RNA sequence: CAAACGUGCUACAAUGGCCAAUACAAACAGUCGCCAGCUUGUAAAAGUGAGCAAAUCUGUAAAGUUGGUCUCAGUUCGGAUUGAGGGCUGCAAUUCGUCCUCAUGAAGUCGGAAUCACUAGUAAUCGCGAAUCAGCUAUGUCGCGGUGAAUACGUUCUCG
RNA sequence: GGUACACGAAAAACCUUACCUAGACUUGACAUCCUUGGCAAAAUUAUGGAAACAUAAUGGAGGUUAACCGAGUGACAGGU
């Protein structure tokens, strides 16, 4: 009884794959050792943020595809997936997660440039004499 | 019985979204008409062109307007056809908007 | 900067007078338009009236100007002082 | 304690003027616009 | 002095280099569309009309 | 140091010392270093006679940097005595290529000598 | 003229030491958006206390950092000529915002080594109250203490 | 071009310079084009040459991670200027194209009085693409994504 | 001034280009209306040419003049 969850963040999918195991979580992210994917700058903790605060000694192994983005939009991708896998193994679960507002989409997306201005929200150097 | 055409990949393009989804309805119906099986009517990225342009005649870079034209995009694949369905494709009538990439 | 397979450059019109020219003996100023044209070894010992712009300046080759464009040893606009402005 | 002279240029520009004076009298009018060519159509229904 | 530049545009030079695109419907040189052969200043005014399919206003 | 007049910094690589000569740039100075097959990496204190003497026939064998100033020299004194308006350009102490004048270009100017904006009482 | 008070965005707890004030003091030393970059100095700076003062680095770190803390902030209200200040209780958050920001300024500005070591120094030479930031907040304590008559008149 | 101002780029550095290995985007564009691979070349590039009328083929992602080195110097910072040799486009690069290689190494060690922008994926910053275009020191313009902050107590003053 | 100054210009070597110096033209490089014929304009090769332009050449798609190629012709074309 494996469990599915799709994160998203920065566009950047996610696939988690929630499988019942007892011999260590045994993290893994698109084929590869965590350490390795990811710049290892302690990231790592956070997309397990979720998973530390209820239980990880359930030992849930972890098949993460993940297809865009840089790294911290990864990073975020997987969190929100792995609570969402998360919110088809026991409901009450999802209380708490809710609680932290660890059960949302960020909604926080890089703006479009507009004409005029240097920027998302940047503009001209303005000079009046 | 024959085929005489294996794998007709039709491709539709066209600068308008409705009368692209008004003309694979009618695609559909006519080839499931006659004895063809569908694989099935898919859509394509749509490719987006954006032309930006000066509101102002003289002066006032600043102020400048965007206009867009996109090319939305069908794939449509088609087992086998037989004259049967070649003969009723005579009829079909395309409105000029959709643009056919017939390949055989 | 120039290409090798290219080589030098000469509108050939220039080339067909200085060979013409070479030959006579009495050898007088060559009015050439062709600022464009690069100094070819032929073209030694004659002398040529480049357009600046206005009017003609003649520049007497040399064994040693060879290379450049007969342009370049000519000039096109002048600025010799400003004046105070205020 | 003179070792004559190793400079003077021309000879190497030399080769340059004659590789530009080859060319110049090779010229072809082999004047032309363009590259790839055919495959340039919108397709129908094969005989609307 | 626009006719004079109108007509030698359509005239071929004597060099490739020597060929530039100048508006169809007006004279205009600069700011010209190759995608749609019309300038900036006409291209409003005809997308504004519905002449050019599928030129709609953006919202991005 | 001991290579001809140049004295190279002691406590310093050789890589980078041989770009304190000024025939020897940072790259040209990698191919005398690959070329005499000695290591970088090895400061030139702590060096020994054999290689100062292979790296002194290299340099040697390339332009000496103390001909290269009068080969400036001669070549802007050839540029002018042709009377070129490029060397014109270079004459009056301007920008010999393209740079443009009108409000840049002071790196061959020196300091900037003020003089006074015209007066505009207004029109 | 606006009317309204301005939401906040959460301090988050640090990774490490799990003390939230760590991951502000990154924030402070941010420089070129690389929070990469950021983290390394800091962290490395931990390490070299361990080295020289045998101690708990985060013990250090609250020792420095809440000695260099400030009490009285000066507010500067003109009338007519020049400004006479006054003196006003900052709150506790923008005490540890004040205190952070000061001890990163100084910090970029002696004459040490690698800003891990120029970091490393400034937090060990604030835990004994001797230092660059110290002075500083000793100097805007003693200007309160000077203008306390104009306290009781703020606006 | 004796000068002055405006808008930007590059810096004055170890939160860095150089070298090696290496992970992760979105959008857009492409048959006088995109150009994979291979061969030659210190390199810009040349020759051969498939593939792609395109969710198929092509347009190397960089910051970032690890390792080595520099050890605070007007320097392995900074790149201006200048000389020479090359490559590409084009009839044609001197006036007046840009790229690469070599050579040199101006000023500049945080900038006076006074000023500008910004309230989250925002400021800051790192790359990528397109338009006009044979080519173009566009560092410009229009777009796309990677990392990603600090602060707002209040209307006494300031501008509208 | 704010509301100009990486603005018109989303590409000034030639072209662009509207400027200057020169070499050439006059119902004109482009257009209509009128009396009138079409048995061409191109492009390119020669010579003189800075190139404009001239003198000689293959005399040219076509469709009998459709479009244009012209003659005659004054109203006029043309002006960044
Ligand atoms: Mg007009
Ligand atoms: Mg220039
Ligand atoms: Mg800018
Ligand atoms: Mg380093
Ligand atoms: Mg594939
Ligand atoms: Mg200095
Ligand atoms: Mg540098
Ligand atoms: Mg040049
Ligand atoms: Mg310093
Ligand atoms: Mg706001
Ligand atoms: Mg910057
Ligand atoms: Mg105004
Ligand atoms: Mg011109
Ligand atoms: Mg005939
Ligand atoms: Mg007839
Ligand atoms: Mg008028
Ligand atoms: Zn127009």
């Amino acid at each position: 009884q494996s469990y599915y969850g799709l994160g998203r963040r920065k566009s950047s999918s996610a696939k988690v794959y929630l499988t019942p195991t007892q011999d260590k979580g045994k993290i893994t992210v698109n084929r590869r050792d965590p350490s390795e994917y990811f710049p290892n700058k302690l990231v790592i903790q956070d997309m397990e943020q979720p998973l530390d605060l209820t239980d990880l000694k359930k030992n849930f192994d972890i098949n993460v595809v993940v297809k865009g983005g840089g790294f911290t939009g990864q990073a975020g991708a997987i969190r929100l997936g792995i609570v969402r896998a998360l919110l088809q193994f026991n409901p009450e679960l999802k209380k708490i997660l809710k609680s932290k507002k660890l059960t949302t989409r960020d909604k926080r997306v890089k703006e479009r440039k507009k004409f005029g201005l240097y920027g998302a929200r940047r503009a001209p150097q303005f000079t009046k004499r | 019985n024959a085929v005489k055409y294996p794998e007709l990949k039709i491709k539709l393009e066209s600068y308008d979204s409705t009368l692209l989804d008004l003309t694979t309805k009618k695609i559909v119906e006519v080839v499931k008409g006659v004895d063809v099986k569908i694989k099935g009517p898919l859509p394509l990225p749509t490719k987006k062109e954006v032309i930006t342009i000066i509101r102002s005649p003289h002066v006032d870079k600043a102020s400048r307007e965007q206009f867009e034209k996109n090319r939305h995009k069908r794939l449509m694949i088609l087992v086998d056809v037989n004259q049967g369905a070649i003969d009723s494709l005579k009829r079909i009538k395309i409105p000029v908007g959709v643009t056919l990439r017939f390949s055989k | 900067s120039r290409s090798a397979k290219k080589g030098a450059f000469v509108d050939a019109h220039l080339l067909k007078k200085v060979i013409d020219m070479n030959k006579q003996e009495k050898k007088r100023p060559i009015k050439t338009w062709s600022r464009r044209s690069t100094i070819f070894p032929e073209f030694v010992g004659n002398t040529f009236a480049v357009h600046n712009g206005k009017t003609f300046i003649n520049v007497y080759v040399t064994d040693d100007m060879v290379g450049h464009k007969l342009g370049e040893f000519s000039p096109t606009r002048n600025f010799k002082q400003h004046t105070a402005n205020r | 304690l003179t070792k004559q002279t190793v400079h003077g240029r021309a000879e190497k520009l030399s080769g340059k003027f004659n590789a530009g004076k080859a060319f110049l009298e090779n010229k072809t009018p082999k004047k032309a616009k363009g590259k790839t060519e055919e495959y340039t159509k919108h397709r129908s229904l094969n005989e609307l | 002095a626009k006719k004079s530049l109108k007509v030698k545009q359509t005239r071929i030079p004597k060099f490739a280099v020597r060929a530039y695109t100048r508006c169809q419907r007006c004279g205009r040189a600069r700011a010209v569309l190759s995608h749609f052969g019309v300038c900036r200043l006409c291209f409003r005014e005809l997308a504004y009309a519905g002449a050019i399919p599928g030129v709609k206003k953006a919202s991005w | 140091a001991r290579i001809l007049g140049i004295d190279i910094p002691n406590q310093k690589r050789i890589e980078i010392a041989l770009t304190y000569i000024f025939g020897i740039g940072l790259s040209r100075s990698q191919a005398i270093l690959k070329q005499a097959n000695i290591n970088p990496d090895k400061r030139v204190k702590d060096l020994t006679e054999e290689e100062f003497v292979a790296i002194r026939n290299v340099a040697s064998a390339y332009k000496i940097e103390g001909d290269l100033r009068r080969e400036i020299a001669l070549n802007i004194k050839h540029l002018s005595e042709i009377g070129a308006w490029r060397g014109l350009r270079h004459r009056k102490n301007l920008p010999v290529r393209g740079q443009r004048t009108r409000t840049n270009a002071r790196t061959r100017k020196g300091p900037r000598k003020t003089v006074a904006n015209k007066k505009i009482e207004s029109k | 003229m606006r009317k309204n008070r301005a939401p906040k965005r959460t301090v988050l707890p640090d990774p490490v030491f799990n003390n939230t004030l760590v991951t502000r003091i990154i924030n402070v030393i941010m420089e070129d958006g690389k929070k990469g970059l950021a983290q390394r100095i800091l962290y490395g700076a931990f390490d070299l206390i361990e080295q020289r003062t045998k101690e708990k680095p985060l013990t250090v770190f609250e020792r420095a950092v809440g000695n260099v803390m400030p009490r009285l902030e000066l507010r500067v209200r003109r009338i007519a000529g020049s400004n006479y200040q006054v003196p006003t209780e900052v709150p506790q958050d923008r005490k540890i915002a004040l205190a952070l920001r000061w001890i990163a300024m100084f910090a970029r500005k002696r004459h040490e080594k690698t800003m891990l070591e120029k970091i490393a120094n400034e937090i060990i030479d604030a835990s004994n109250n001797t230092g660059a930031a110290i002075k500083k907040k000793d100097d805007t304590h003693k200007m309160a203490e000077a203008n306390k008559a104009f306290a009781h008149m703020r606006w």
